[PDB]
C-alpha cells in the first residue's frame, strides 16, 4: 500500500528545519521519506525518487524559501506530484510549508501560489500543530507514536558522519623523563657544623635541611666558601643511599620511608633547576608559587629559534614564551614543564600590573593552537639543551642530573578525524568572550 | 610507556526515554524529562526594562540560529522545544520607577549603594508574592546596566554624581554599636549611622546579595541584565555593541530558556544510567575574611543524586581554615552534623539510606575529620572520599595538526589516582571546548576504598548535568562547578538559619 510521506528539501540552505521536522513525525508513528535521511551512492537519483512518490507516499510537502523556489531539484520533484496529483485527483495530498518572511510571493512558484499553506514563521510548534490535525483530517495511515525510532536515525544519519573513530594514535606531552641521576643520595650529620638558623635554600648547590642531617646529591666537600667549619667533617659520618633503590620503592627505614625520600628529591630537582637557570641566560619571572623563565628580545635570530618564533609583536607590547617546572617521581621520574606567556613593553622589561599581564596572556592565547604550543614548548627545550638529547642540571660539583628534550609519548586507543580552520571563527569568537564573563550575569560560557 | 583508556561519553535521559549525549539536541528531538504546563513570569524592573524582556520573550518563540549551527545546535524556539509556552503577555509587573533608583543609587560607598538597591527589589518581590493571590512560577529581575556597573565590589561611583553623603568609613563600620544616649535627638542621627554601618555586613555584589537575601522566602528568580537581553542596543562611543552575541544568538536563547525552564520547576533531563542508591556530596568553603579570627570560614555541602537538580546544606561557620597549609578541614563535631543533615535528607528523600556515598573536594581530606564521618555513616554504607583537581602540571599534545586530544581519554596513574580529559575535542561537535590546549583533571581517592575506573565514569557523567547552562558538558563535575558561587551566597547574608533548600535557589 501507500502510506509514506515525502518532503522536498532545498539544500543545504534549509537543512536545519528540514532536519527537525522529519524526526518529530517519525517518533509518533508516521512513516516518512526524505533524501536527507539517506546518503547516496546509487548512481541514479531521479529514478529512485520519482518512482518513490507514486508508489507509496500518503502526502507531499514542499519548502517555501528563497532557495526553495530557485533550486531546480525540487521543482522537478514537485512537478511529478503535481502531475502526481492528477491521478489521485486529490489536492489535499499536496501541502506547502513556508518558513521565510523574506521569500516573496512573486518568488513563489505558480504551482505553489494557489496552494494552501501551513505557516511556520510565527512559530514551528504552531505550524506543526496545524499539520497533524490536517493529517488527522485525512486520517493518514500512521502507527502509534515511537520516538525510539527517531534517535536511532539521528545516531545513524548524523552522528555517524562525525563520530569517534577506532584509530589509535600517539600524543607528545609536557613530560620529559629524567635521563640519569647521581648514583648515590647523600645526607650529612654536619650537626654543629651547620648552624640552626642557617638557610639551606641559600646553598648554591641543591640541599635540603633534614631533621638531623642535610640532604643533597652533593659531596660533603662541596659546601665550603659559604659554609666553613665543614672541612672538620669526617665523610664516613655521611649516610648514603642508592638512587635507584628510592625509585624502586625498595628502600625504607625505621628512621625514613620511601615516600619521604621521593618527596625530598623532588624539591631538590626544583632547586637544581632554578640554579641551572641563571646560567642559561634567560630572564626570569616569579609566579607567586614559583619562578618561570623566559627569553629576552633580540637574543635570537629574528627572534626565532630553529625557525620557531618565541618573542613577537602584540599591539603596543612584546610577548615572550616562558616556562615553569617541577619534577615528579610517582609513577616515573620526569620533569613537568608548564608553559606561560609573559609580556614586556620595552621587550626587555616586565609590566608591573598583575592584571595587565594576565589580561594580556589570554588575549594572545586565543590566537594559539595546539600545534603551535607543541611547536613552541618543544623548541624552548632544544634551546636549553646543552646537548640536543638533554640538559645538564648540576646538583654536585661533579654530580649531575640529566633530562631529555624528547618528551614521553602517550598511546591512544581511540581518535577522531580532522576538520579544518573552524576554530579561528571560534577563536575570534573568543575575543567576544571578554564580554559575558559576568558574575552578576547568571550565565557561563563555553 | 603507559597508555590511555577512553571513557565512553555518558548519556542523559529525555522525555520519551530517548537517550542522548547532547542536551541541546536531546531537548529538541524529545523535549524535557518532566513537563510543566506554563511559565507565569513575574517581572521586576523599570518600564524600559520590562519591554526589553517582552521584546526578547517574543523573539524566542521564533526559531533562532547561531553562526555555526554545527558546533552549536540551533534553537527551534520555546514552544517547539519545551511544548510549554512562555508567554510575554502572561506577566506580572512590579514596576520600579527610575526616580526610585535615582534615589538610592547615588551614594558614596557601594555597600550602602548596593544594599539599598537590593533592598528595593526584594521588597517588591516578597510583597507581591506574599500579598498576591495569584501564583507566579519565577521572578525575572531585569538589571539596568548602571546598577550592574556600580553595584559590584570595587565599583567606584564618580564623586561628581554623589548625591547623598556617607556617614562612616568602610574600616570602622563593622565595629559599631548603636547604643542609646539619654538624649533622643542625638539618637536620630545615631540610628542613621547604625543603618548605614549595617550595610557593610552584607556583600556588595547585587547578584549574590539578592539571591542570598531571598533564601528565607524560597522564591526562585532569574537575573538578566538589560544589556544581555538587548545586547544590540548598548554600545561604545564608536557605536559598536559592547557585547556581541550575533554569532551565538541562538545559543544564548538555549541558555536562558533552559535555565528559565528548570527554575520553573521541571528538570529538563537526568543521567541515563546510574547504579541505584549512589549519593554525591559537594564540599564548599569560603574563608570569611571578615572576623578578627583568621581561620574563620563558611561550611557548605551540595548533594547531588542522579538528576542534578541538586540540594544545598548550610553548614556552620567556624575555624575550618589553616592558612599555613592553605587548605580547609573540619573539626569533627561539625562533620557529624552535615552528614546527619545530609543522610536524613536522603532518607526522607528515599526512605532508605544510600548504599554508596562519594564526597568531593580539591584538598586531600585530613584523617581526623574523615572518621568523624564514619561515626554517622551507617554500617551498611560505603563512604568514599575523592580529591579532584584541575592540576595544571600535565598536558597532552597532538603530534600533527591543530586540534587537541578528544575528551574522554584517560590516564590511570594507579588504582587510586587517575587523569581525566573532561576538556578537549568533541567529534559530535566537530570543534573544541577551550581555546588553549586542554588541561586534564586529577582524580584521587583520598579516603575510603572504591574502584578507580568506575569513578572516572561516575564523574564524567556529573559533567553532563548542568541545568543552569545548556551545553554538551561542563569541565567540572556539577558538584563543584558552583562551589564558589554558593560560597559567595552564604557569606552574603547575615544569618544562616536557612534550612536545606533546592539548588535552583542559588543561580
Ligand atoms: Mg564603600
Amino acid at each position: 500500500m501507500r502510506n509514506k510521506i515525502f518532503i522536498s528539501h532545498a539544500t543545504p540552505e534549509d537543512d536545519d528545519f528540514t532536519r527537525w521536522l522529519s524526526l518529530k513525525l517519525i517518533g509518533l508513528g508516521y512513516e516518512v521519506w526524505c533524501d536527507i535521511l539517506f546518503l547516496d551512492k546509487g548512481v541514479d537519483f531521479w529514478s529512485t525518487i520519482e518512482k518513490e512518490i507514486r508508489e507509496n507516499t500518503c502526502k507531499f510537502l514542499i519548502v517555501s524559501s528563497t532557495a526553495g523556489n530557485k533550486r531546480e531539484g525540487v521543482l522537478k520533484e514537485l512537478a511529478v506530484a503535481t502531475k502526481v496529483k492528477k491521478h489521485l485527483q486529490d489536492d489535499m495530498f499536496i501541502i506547502p510549508l513556508a518558513i521565510d518572511e523574506n521569500l516573496s510571493y512573486d518568488d513563489i512558484n505558480i504551482e505553489i501560489v494557489r496552494l494552501n499553506a501551513i505557516d511556520f514563521k510565527k512559530s514551528w510548534a504552531k505550524g506543526l500543530q496545524d499539520l497533524l490535525d490536517a493529517f488527522e483530517k485525512q486520517n493518514v495511515p500512521k502507527k502509534p507514536p515511537d520516538h525510539s525510532k527517531s534517535n536511532l536515525l539521528y545516531q545513524q544519519i548524523f552522528l555517524h558522519d562525525k563520530q569517534a573513530i577506532e584509530k589509535e594514535e600517539t600524543y607528545d606531552s609536557n613530560w620529559f623523563p629524567i635521563i640519569s641521576f647521581p648514583n648515590e643520595l647523600r645526607f650529612h650529620r654536619y650537626d654543629w657544623r651547620l648552624p640552626k638558623q642557617f638557610d639551606v635554600r641559600t646553598l648554591a648547590f641543591p640541599a635540603i635541611r633534614y631533621k638531623e642531617y642535610l640532604c643533597t646529591f652533593a659531596w660533603e666537600y662541596d659546601f665550603i666558601h659559604q659554609l666553613p667549619k665543614t672541612e672538620t667533617y669526617n665523610g664516613q659520618e655521611s649516610i648514603r643511599i642508592s638512587t635507584s633503590d628510592i625509585l624502586s620503592g625498595r628502600y625504607d627505614t625505621d628512621f625514613i620511608r620511601n615516600y619521604e625520600c621521593q618527596r625530598l628529591i623532588v624539591q631538590l630537582i626544583n632547586k637544581a633547576f632554578e640554579l641551572r637557570m641563571k646560567d642559561k641566560n634567560v630572564r626570569e619571572y616569579q609566579m607567586s608559587k614559583t619562578f618561570a623563565y623566559w627569553i629576552e628580545k633580540g637574543k635570537l635570530e629574528k627572534d626565532k629559534f630553529e625557525k620557531i618564533k618565541l618573542v613577537g609583536k602584540q599591539k603596543n607590547k612584546y610577548w615572550h614564551f616562558g616556562i615553569s617546572a617541577a619534577g615528579k617521581l610517582y609513577p616515573s621520574p620526569v620533569l613537568m614543564v608548564s608553559s606561560h606567556i609573559i609580556f614586556t613593553m620595552d621587550g626587555i622589561n616586565l609590566i608591573k600590573s598583575k592584571s595587565i599581564q594576565h589580561s594580556s596572556r589570554r588575549k594572545q592565547g586565543k590566537n594559539w593552537w595546539n600545534d603551535k604550543w607543541r611547536e613552541k614548548l618543544l623548541a624552548f627545550i632544544r634551546f636549553l639543551s646543552d646537548d640536543q638529547n638533554a640538559i645538564y642540571l648540576n646538583v654536585g660539583s661533579e654530580e649531575k642530573i640529566l633530562i631529555s628534550n624528547k618528551p614521553l609519548k602517550f598511546f591512544g586507543k581511540m581518535s577522531y578525524v580532522t576538520p579544518s580552520e573552524v576554530t579561528l571563527e571560534e577563536e575570534s569568537v573568543l575575543a567576544d568572550i571578554n564580554n559575558f564573563e559576568e558574575d552578576t550575569e547568571d550565565l557561563d560560557e563555553l | 610507556m603507559k597508555e590511555l583508556i577512553y571513557i565512553e561519553e555518558p548519556s542523559i535521559l529525555f522525555a520519551h526515554g530517548q537517550k542522548c549525549t547532547d542536551p541541546r539536541d536531546g531537548l529538541a528531538l524529545f523535549g524535557p524529562l518532566n513537563q510543566i504546563y506554563g511559565i507565569k513570569s513575574g517581572v521586576v524592573g523599570t518600564q524600559k526594562g520590562l519591554q526589553i524582556f517582552k521584546s526578547y520573550l517574543d523573539k524566542i518563540q521564533k526559531p533562532i540560529y547561531n553562526h555555526n549551527n554545527i558546533t552549536r545546535p540551533m534553537f527551534p524556539g520555546f514552544e517547539a522545544v519545551f511544548g510549554c509556552k512562555w508567554e510575554s503577555q502572561n506577566i506580572v509587573f512590579k514596576e520600579i520607577t527610575d526616580e526610585e533608583i535615582r534615589r538610592y543609587l547615588f551614594n558614596a560607598s557601594t555597600h550602602k549603594r548596593t544594599y539599598d538597591l537590593v533592598t528595593l527589589f526584594n521588597d517588591k518581590i516578597i510583597t507581591a508574592n506574599k500579598n498576591d493571590e495569584e501564583r507566579v512560577d519565577v521572578w525575572f529581575v531585569i538589571v539596568p546596566e548602571e546598577i550592574y556597573k556600580y553595584c559590584r565590589p570595587n565599583s567606584v561611583l564618580p564623586n561628581e554624581l554623589v548625591q547623598t553623603k556617607s556617614l562612616i568609613s568602610k574600616s570602622k563600620a563593622k565595629s559599631f554599636r548603636y547604643t542609646p544616649t539619654l538624649f533622643e535627638e542625638f539618637n536620630k542621627k545615631l540610628k542613621e549611622v547604625e543603618k548605614e554601618a549595617k550595610t557593610y555586613n552584607y556583600d556588595a555584589q547585587f547578584h549574590d546579595q539578592l539571591k542570598a537575601r531571598l533564601l528565607e522566602h524560597t522564591i526562585p528568580t532569574q537575573i538578566l541584565r538589560e544589556s544581555t537581553l538587548a545586547w544590540r542596543d548598548f554600545k561604545n562611543t564608536f557605536g559598536a555593541p559592547i557585547r556581541d552575541f550575533s554569532k551565538i544568538e541562538g545559543h544564548l536563547a538555549w541558555t536562558i530558556s533552559t535555565a528559565a525552564y528548570y527554575k520553573a520547576g521541571g528538570k529538563p533531563w537526568k543521567l541515563g544510567d546510574i547504579r541505584p542508591g549512589v549519593c554525591y556530596l559537594g564540599l564548599v568553603y569560603k574563608k570569611i575574611e571578615k572576623s578578627k579570627n583568621p581561620q574563620n570560614a563558611c561550611c557548605a555541602a551540595q548533594m547531588f543524586l542522579d538528576n542534578g537538580d541538586g540540594t544545598v546544606f548550610k553548614g556552620e561557620v567556624g575555624p575550618w581554615y589553616n592558612p599555613e597549609k592553605g587548605e580547609y578541614h573540619l573539626k569533627p563535631k561539625e562533620a557529624k552534623a552535615l552528614l546527619t543533615q545530609a543522610l536524613e535528607s536522603y532518607k526522607e528523600q528515599n526512605k532508605s539510606y544510600p548504599k554508596e556515598v562519594f564526597i568531593h573536594a580539591r584538598t586531600r581530606f585530613n584523617d581526623e575529620e574523615w572518621n568523624a564521618f564514619n561515626e554517622v555513616t551507617p554500617k551498611n554504607t560505603n563512604l568514599v572520599g575523592v580529591t579532584i583537581t584541575k592540576s595544571k602540571p600535565l598536558k597532552l599534545y597532538k603530534t600533527e595538526g591543530a586540534f587537541p586530544i578528544m575528551r574522554g581519554n584517560a590516564y590511570i596513574v594507579d588504582e587510586k589516582k587517575a587523569f581525566l580529559w573532561t576538556l578537549g575535542f568533541v567529534p559530535k561537535l566537530q570543534s573544541t571546548l577551550s581555546m588553549e590546549v586542554p588541561n586534564p583533571i586529577f582524580i584521587e581517592i583520598n579516603k575510603g576504598e572504591a574502584e578507580i575506573q568506575q569513578v572516572l565514569k561516575d564523574i564524567l557523567a556529573l559533567t553532563k548535568l548542568n541545568y543552569n547552562a545548556c551545553i554538551y558538558a561542563d569541565g567540572e563535575p556539577v558538584t563543584l562547578r558552583f562551589a564558589n558561587k554558593i560560597g559567595e551566597i552564604l557569606t552574603a547574608s547575615t544569618e544562616i538559619k536557612t534550612p536545606p533548600l533546592a539548588f535552583k535557589y542559588y543561580i
